């Protein structure tokens, strides 16, 4: 199961 | 033994050629079990082995909605990089980006990653701890920032901790068939002839999973690490991997050289010669 | 900045004249994504040939592989041909039963 965490730059 | 949980995300620009290309690729150990190609006719989170079929509607459709919402997030980060970079509006570019958790045999948590690449070098990583960064320059600085503001390591770490490891209990559970079993290599030892005083050695293993192999050659007990030639793990396309190492030997020496091979589909490391 | 892909050219199972196999072209070490990768028999382009699902190693260079069926002879050339950024002109790697 992918992680359901935003990671914006 | 011990088993890990992978996610490789690709994010690559291609000014001029519409929007950037978004793959992620699911891994358990060495066995893809999903991917998401936003370049597919149709992009949906896609099954890639039998024991992930099973996974019901609201799992599919939850890892779907996950994927395009991440092509999003990656698409905007590609432009927040290049700003970063000061970088021409002309270039292509690539994010990419690893994260996952290893587990125990007994299924706790041994370690979590999440690492970042842009251009394929280093551009942040989360550390051991699962509450700081490593920034790997003042670009990679603004998004340790930005993350730091919003608390993201916390949110990872519960992910890493928690979805991460029940997960992957599952999917070891619902392959167990495959995902535990380990498949020793096939071995054998070729002789080449180069000239009249040397020829080649080489040490082959086949059939192996997972990947993991250690092949090394030793003249009259002592490692030949200077001289093997050990080409690079290659899948086979049916799960398993292939290796090989190969050693020039003075011709008539070929009895002084072993291979030594360990994996874990072995009870105890093997060592092969030349049988003439 | 950019990385040449290593190539291997094998089969899937150890090669039998007459019997059914895979002819496989593993590119790896390569960085950026972008590949041209053709699998020739006598020259020619073998058509409908599959490939993995683009992915990376733990040093953020790309790989695939690249296979069709085949049935390997005496008399039948095989080779992998692989183009690249870092590549002036293609790279054609043959086939050998003992690689």
């Amino acid at each position: 199961l992918s992680s359901p965490v935003t990671k914006s730059f | 033994g011990s088993h890990s949980m992978r996610y490789f995300y690709t994010a690559m620009s291609r000014p001029g050629r519409g929007e950037p290309r978004f793959i992620a690729v699911g891994y358990v150990d060495d066995t893809q079990f999903v991917r998401f190609d936003s370049d597919a006719a149709s992009p949906r989170m896609a099954p890639r082995a039998p024991w992930i079929e099973q996974e019901g509607p609201e799992y599919w459709d939850g890892e779907t909605r996950n994927m395009k919402a991440s092509a999003q997030t990656y698409r905007e980060n590609l432009r927040n990089a290049r700003g970063y970079y000061n970088q021409s509006e002309a270039g292509s570019h690539i994010i990419q980006v690893m994260y996952g958790c290893d587990v125990g045999p007994d299924g706790r948590l041994l370690r979590g990653h999440d690492q970042s690449a842009y251009d394929g070098k280093d551009y942040i990583a989360l550390n051991e701890d699962l509450s700081s960064w490593t920034a790997a320059d003042t670009a990679a600085q603004i998004t340790q920032r930005k993350w730091e503001a919003a608390r993201v390591a916390e949110q990872l770490r519960a992910y890493l901790e928690g979805l991460c490891v029940e997960w992957l209990r599952r999917y070891l559970e619902n392959g167990k068939e495959t995902l535990q079993r380990a498949d020793p290599p096939k071995t054998h030892v070729t002789h080449h002839p180069i000239s009249d005083h040397e020829a080649t050695l080489r040490c082959w293993a086949l059939g192996f999973y997972p990947a993991e192999i250690t092949l090394t050659w030793q003249r009259d007990g002592e490692d030949q690490t200077q001289d093997t030639e050990l080409v690079e793990t290659r899948p086979a396309g049916d799960r398993t991997f292939q290796k090989w190492a190969a050693v020039v030997v003075p011709s008539g020496e070929e009895q002084r050289y072993t291979c030594h091979v360990q994996h874990e589909g072995l009870p105890k490391p093997l060592t092969l010669r030349w049988e003439p | 900045i950019q990385r040449t892909p290593k190539i291997q050219v094998y089969s899937r199972h150890p090669a039998e004249n007459g019997k059914s196999n895979f002819l496989n072209c593993y590119v790896s070490g390569f960085h950026p994504s972008d590949i041209e990768v053709d699998l020739l028999k006598n020259g020619e382009r073998i058509e409908k040939v599959e490939h993995s699902d683009l992915s990376f190693s733990k040093d953020w260079s790309f790989y695939l592989l690249y296979y069709t069926e085949f049935t390997p002879t005496e008399k039948d050339e095989y080779a992998c041909r692989v183009n690249h950024v870092t590549l002036s002109q293609p790279k054609i790697v043959k086939w050998d039963r003992d690689m």
